[PDB]
């Protein structure tokens, strides 16, 4: 059990004990997602008013 | 000097930045008007509470914060509450309706629409910073714009801010006092968007945080109010090294250096005492050994689960009060001969000790009693994985009859997503057994 | 401030709709005059969700009445509240409806639709950010019924993103008007499968059964029954109309109670049934959740719950209420699907109705609601089977494959209740 | 009113606790499936323990210890006397034992050669499967056809002879440890008896020598000569103790086995104990011990999930429904507390 790195301020004070040693989707990417649900959203209403106007 | 900038989302991510802030100025000695009596340095300065707070000519100390949320009512409280001199009108966003508890309308439907009003706000935030070295996001596992709106959010910044780290405080669902029964869809939708965009990730458990204020408070029924004065607490304690003079977790990437040995598996079960009633008269001060004895007690986890049966990869404690290294050494060496401490093989058995003199700064009028020494304990543990099996189980019933699923599609998210989030949960949790158990 | 647009359409619908209106005018101190003359704020703090806010701080109910003869309005506008609603917002024939569903929507209604459009439209733009709209009416007459889908259906038409509720009053041969109810009522149910998110099923059996065999009268009329709906109707809307957390809109409301698109039909409770002595909280929770206590005349131990909310009010301990709804559900979880976990949600709002220390009301998406739908199906049938009554509809035009197509509809949404019973 | 899931229909014993809990008509039995439950009677592998005492309003009791399995698996068992200071290395009443792994795949099997050359009889055995050899050549050479792990240690080649019959024999002690961490001992034990003479020269023949129950009716006659299907209770074996030996059951023998009951549980009770835990835990233990010919008691193994006497099943039952779970869940002895 040894202690190293110990450091001092008047704030505090750190130090580490051992006990043991041992043994991304682009910008366009992005907006390419987001258009294509709101194309989803714009189908399946536009099949509603579809239905509607039926 | 490097500034940390807070990004608080949802109601949940709100409520509690409100709660931390306000603690904040009461450390730093920042009063409700901005002013900062102790700051003999007007107009700037790069001293260790500048990583949270920028300056004015006038010597207003502002928060490096902006508050996003799809519904005004949350944050129009900020506006006219207590510290509402404190942030000005461009930190705090607000939409018209909300998320619905729904993350793809969180995701897809309103945050496609609010998206670069955010980012824009942030620039400017970004733009004030010498040297930002990354950002810290609150939000709730549950809530509509909390999972959905975080998520976009957290892409965009990968995006926008590559080389920047990025921690969360995260507040993982609670039938108790939950509002919706969809928040375990929630919770594994945004995990599974947010978790290649997050280095190291503090998620509390509301049942943990419901029962401590029941058990130690006292608190019959605890408000959000009760839970976010509690949680402020613990994300003082572990955010005071980025905000006071230190040698322990003094910049972001530390974090991920001292508690994240792989990527996937970032979240840290943290562990804080002691908790002690304010409306107790008498009261005795524990010790340094008693409330170090106290960090391995699933009583006073932020998220029940059993240390015990899993493996450790790394442990920091973070001491605040009257605490010094002799005292902590003989706490520790004890306890490891009383206690079930595991560490994975292919990391040292040991413990990285911060200590800050100051004892727990405590709201007046608040429900926790001020304390001579407190420690917040940050333990990279398997046994969290408890919490991703619970949560994955609650998903599994439902979604096998489709229960609810519509409203997701409905929003324009493709139902393959909830597969693909589901199997990346499956693999996370395969990997916590590899690292975990044994035969 | 997110707003909803009340329309009440027909004899029951404007019944039951005004009494709704002064009953929430009471409990938001609201005069009938639009003068607020309360003594706490949380009366006001929601109040434009179903005010609109005029000239000398006066309170406009944001409602429309809607009828194909002057008769029923013309008494709303002599009555109590009758000088509160916006006289432009009275819309209405003369013609009348003669409790048939055809002519309350293609021939009649279809003349006077527009003119209601107009005024739902005049509503819509002064909202600040509109949730949807609520609707009250009855099933089984003719202008409530059959202009009041087809309002439903066009108002989806201009405003597809906003949510619809209805207060639907479904019709029993007990309580009876005509003999052509079935049939008004089963048109309607397959317009209210596609076109609205939540519906409340009130029971016109179950009303007077709870008049009768509970309430003590000898001979219910229509206001003992519509006493028990207001009371109803004031309950379910106060996580709306009050400061809250859980189903505190619309649409957070339709997501926690709506696990599948045409499972949407509620069963809603009261207690207490309305001397002096206040009930204490587990005898709240208790008659809340017993069948005497419900309105749709459905018991739901013949089903399982989807889903619940349950609302107290009044002055009590939040801890309690927590620990009585968690008896209920622990000691009958056979009655509770498995599926959905935590489906039984519980707001606690700390103002009571009036004349009462504290009020539960109850929400329910139970299975056992096919109970109801497979009721009206067989009166239907036994009927159409022999087309009778058929010559007042074909008169309007419709065909008898419309009546087939309805059938075969609501039989449809029997089956499928019975699918996650079993489930 | 209480309620209970099954999810392990092989277990005799919480089938006949199923049975009385419906009896008192104040315990309800749920699907398999319901969270809702006051009580788990748990499978034997893969219990959910992630799952348990999450379900507000509910007080919520397993029967299985997590963790106890340490104790229960017989490679587990010997790593966990030799790493433990409470048990230590030179542990007296357990045999020398060492874990060995097969070569196809921590290990001893060096540690195993450096004792052998210094009676040599030993037994392999693994979590039938038995091999008892004298010869250290042919022990090894068993374990690497088969693939799992397997341990070795000193086959007592001294053991106490029942007479007449000159047969060996084991005894089996049930121990039920309750939420509080009470240590209970069943007060009736069983002698599984070999019903053929001992033959200590005969180490080819895999019946004398074992006395499992399940070697004993089949592969195996004569069968309930001496006693009823090779069970002897403790009323007669202690009186055979006083006829013979001149000593009683308590004195020559249940002092050893209380001694090595309590050394083992308390062991390990600050790893498995669920003292201060969001869900309460109670488990049922089979002890299997062996008596040499100076009346020494020896721990052979510790069974998690142990199967009990068909006489004794009436008794013991209502005694775990009476100490393990009407203790947290009381209703409108045959135990001796450790
Ligand atoms: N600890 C804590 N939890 C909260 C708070 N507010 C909400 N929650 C939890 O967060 C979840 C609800 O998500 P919210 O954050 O309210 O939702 P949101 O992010 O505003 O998203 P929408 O309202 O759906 O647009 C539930 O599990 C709540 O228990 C808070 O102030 N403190
Ligand atoms: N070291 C040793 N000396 C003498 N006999 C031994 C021994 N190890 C095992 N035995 C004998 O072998 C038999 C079976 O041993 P073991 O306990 O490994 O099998 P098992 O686990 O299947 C019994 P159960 O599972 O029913 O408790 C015992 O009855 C015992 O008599
Ligand atoms: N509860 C209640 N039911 C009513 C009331 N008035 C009519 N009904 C029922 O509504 C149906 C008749 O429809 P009605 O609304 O009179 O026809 P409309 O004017 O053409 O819509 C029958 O089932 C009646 O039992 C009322 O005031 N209260
Ligand atoms: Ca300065
Ligand atoms: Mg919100
Ligand atoms: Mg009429
Ligand atoms: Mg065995």
């Amino acid at each position: 059990m040894e202690v190293i790195e110990l450091n001092k301020c008047t704030s505090g004070q750190s130090f580490e004990v051992i006990l043991k040693p041992p043994s991304d989707p682009s910008l366009e990417e992005i907006q390419k997602k987001l258009e294509a649900a709101e194309e989803r959203r714009k189908y399946q209403e536009a099949e509603l008013l579809k239905h509607l106007a039926e | 000097m490097r500034e940390c900038i807070s990004i608080h989302v949802g109601q949940a991510g709100v409520q509690i930045g409100n709660a931390c802030w306000e603690l904040y100025c009461l450390e730093h000695g920042i009063q409700p008007d901005g002013q900062m009596p102790s700051d003999k340095t007007i107009g700037g300065g790069d001293d260790s509470f500048n990583t949270f707070f920028s300056e004015t000519g006038a010597g207003k100390h502002v928060p490096r914060a902006v508050f996003v949320d799809l519904e005004p009512t949350v944050i129009d409280e900020v506006r006219t509450g207590t510290y509402r001199q404190l942030f000005h009108p461009e930190q705090l966003i607000t939409g018209k309706e909300d998320a619905a508890n729904n993350y793809a309308r969180g995701h897809y439907t309103i945050g496609k629409e609010i998206i670069d009003l955010v980012l824009d706000r942030i620039r400017k935030l970004a733009d004030q910073c010498t040297g930002l070295q990354g950002f810290l996001v609150f939000h709730s596992f549950g809530g509509g714009t909390g999972s959905g709106f975080t998520s976009l959010l957290m892409e965009r910044l990968s995006v926008d801010y590559g080389k920047k780290s990025k921690l969360e405080f995260s507040i993982y669902p609670a039938p108790q006092v939950s509002t919706a029964v969809v928040e375990p869809y929630n919770s594994i939708l945004t995990t599974h968007t947010t978790l290649e965009h997050s280095d190291c990730a503090f998620m509390v458990d509301n049942e943990a945080i419901y029962d401590i204020c029941r058990r130690n408070l006292d608190i019959e029924r605890p408000t959000y109010t009760n839970l976010n004065r509690l949680i402020s607490q613990i994300v003082s304690s572990i955010t005071a090294s980025l905000r006071f003079d230190g040698a322990l977790n003094v910049d972001l990437t530390e974090f991920q250096t001292n508690l994240v040995p792989y990527p996937r598996i970032h979240f840290p079960l943290a562990t804080y005492a002691p908790v002690i009633s304010a409306e107790k008269a008498y009261h005795e001060q524990l010790s340094v050994a008693e409330i170090t004895n106290a960090c391995f007690e699933p009583a006073n986890q932020m998220v029940k689960c059993d240390p015990r049966h899993g493996k450790y990869m790394a442990c920091c404690l973070l001491y605040r009060g009257d605490v010094v290294p002799k005292d902590v050494n003989a706490a520790i060496a004890t306890i490891k001969t009383k206690r079930s401490i595991q560490f994975v093989d292919w990391c040292p058995t040991g413990f990285k000790v911060g200590i800050n003199y100051q004892p727990p700064t405590v709201v007046p009028g608040g429900d926790l009693a001020k304390v001579q020494r407190a420690v917040c304990m940050l333990s990279n543990t398997t046994a969290i994985a408890e919490a991703w099996a619970r949560l994955d189980h609650k998903f599994d019933l439902m979604y096998a009859k489709r229960a609810f699923v519509h409203w997701y599609v409905g929003e324009g998210m493709e139902e393959g997503e909830f597969s693909e989030a589901r199997e990346d949960m499956a693999a996370l949790e395969k990997d916590y057994e590899e690292v975990g158990v044994d035969s | 401030m997110r707003e909803i647009v009340h329309i009440q359409a027909g004899q029951c619908g404007n019944q039951i709709g005004a009494k709704f209106w002064e009953v929430i005018s009471d409990e938001h101190g609201i005069d009938p005059t639009g003068s607020y003359h309360g003594d706490s704020d949380l009366q006001l703090e929601r109040i434009n969700v179903y005010y609109n806010e005029a000239t000398g701080n006066k309170y406009v109910p944001r409602a429309i009445l809607v009828d194909l003869e002057p008769g029923t309005m013309d008494s709303v506008r002599s009555g109590p509240f009758g000088q509160i609603f916006r006289p432009d917002n009275f819309v209405f024939g003369q013609s009348g409806a003669g409790n048939n569903w055809a002519k309350g929507h293609y021939t009649e209604g279809a003349e006077l639709v527009d003119s209601v459009l107009d005024v739902v439209r005049k509503e819509s733009e002064s909202c600040d950010c509109l949730q949807g709209f609520q609707l009250t009416h009855s099933l089984g007459g003719g202008t409530g019924s059959g202009m009041g889908t087809l309002l439903i259906s066009k108002i989806r038409e201009e405003y597809p993103d906003r949510i619809m509720n209805t207060f639907s009053v479904m019709p029993s041969p007990k309580v009876s008007d005509t003999v052509v109810e079935p049939y008004n009522a089963t048109l309607s149910v397959h317009q209210l499968v596609e076109n609205t998110d939540e519906t409340y099923c009130i029971d016109n059996e179950a009303l007077y059964d709870i008049c009768f065999r509970t309430l003590k009268l000898t001979t219910p009329t229509y206001g003992d029954l519509n006493h028990l709906v207001s009371a109803t109707m004031s309950g379910v809307t106060t996580c709306l109309r009050f400061p809250g957390q859980l189903n505190a809109d619309l649409r957070k409301l339709a997501v926690n109670m709506v696990p599948f698109p045409r499972l949407h039909f509620f069963m809603p409770g009261f207690a207490p049934l309305t001397q002096y002595r206040a009930l204490t909280v587990p005898e709240l929770t208790q008659q809340m959740f017993d069948s005497k206590n419900m309105m749709a005349a459905c018991d739901p131990r013949h089903g399982r719950y989807l889903t619940v909310a349950a609302i107290f009010r009044g002055r009590m301990s939040m801890k309690e209420v927590d620990e009585q709804m968690l008896n209920v559900q622990n000691k009958n979880s056979s009655y509770f699907v498995e599926w959905i976990p935590n489906n039984v949600k519980t707001a606690v709002c700390d103002i009571p109705p009036r004349g009462l220390k504290m009020s539960a009301t109850f929400i329910g998406n139970s299975t056992a609601i096919q109970e109801l739908f497979k009721r009206i199906s067989e009166q239907f049938t036994a009927m159409f089977r022999r087309k009778a009554f058929l010559h007042w509809y074909t008169g309007e035009g419709m065909d008898e494959m419309e009546f087939t197509e309805a059938e075969s509809n609501m039989n449809d949404l029997v089956s499928e209740y019975q699918q996650y019973q079993d489930a | 009113m209480y309620t209970f899931v099954v999810r392990d229909e092989n277990s005799s014993v919480y089938a006949e606790v199923s049975r009385l809990l419906l009896a008192t008509g104040q315990w309800k039995r749920l699907r398999k499936d319901n969270p809702r439950f006051n009580l788990m009677l748990g499978e034997r592998n893969r219990l959910p323990f992630g799952r348990l005492g999450h379900e507000p309003g509910l007080v919520q009791l397993v029967n299985y210890y997590r963790g106890a399995d340490k104790l229960c698996r017989k490679a587990s068992l010997v790593k966990l006397i030799k790493t433990s200071p409470e048990l230590s290395e030179s542990c007296t009443w357990f045999p020398e034992s060492y874990v060995i792994y097969p070569t196809n795949l921590t290990d001893e099997r060096e540690v195993f050669l450096a004792a052998y050359n210094r009676g040599n009889v030993w037994i392999a055995k693994s979590s039938e499967g038995i091999l008892i050899s004298s010869e250290a050549s042919e022990l090894l050479d068993f374990i690497d056809e088969q693939g799992q792990v397997h341990v070795i240690q000193k086959y007592l080649e001294k053991p106490l002879l029942l007479e007449p019959g000159h047969r060996k024999f084991d005894i089996r002690s049930w121990v039920l440890v309750d939420h509080l961490y009470n240590i209970y001992l069943y007060r009736e034990g069983v002698l599984r008896t070999s019903s053929e003479p001992y033959n200590s020269a005969n180490f080819q023949d895999k019946t004398c020598h074992l006395t499992n129950h399940c070697i004993q009716k089949e592969y195996s006659k004569n069968y309930g000569r001496y006693e009823e299907g090779n069970e002897m209770f403790f009323e007669e074996f202690n009186q055979y103790l006083m006829d013979a030996l001149n000593t009683t059951l308590e004195n020559s023998i249940l002092l050893q086995i209380k001694h090595i009951i309590r050394s083992c549980l308390m062991c390990i009770e600050p790893a498995i104990s669920t003292k201060h835990l969001h869900y309460q835990s109670f488990q049922l233990f089979g002890f299997d011990f062996m008596v040499d010919e100076e009346l020494k008691v020896w721990l052979i193994e510790v069974n998690g999930a142990p199967a009990c006497a068909q006489k004794l099943y009436a008794e013991l039952c209502q005694g775990i429904v009476d100490v393990a779970i009407s203790s947290v869940f009381p209703l409108a002895s045959i135990f001796i507390k450790l």
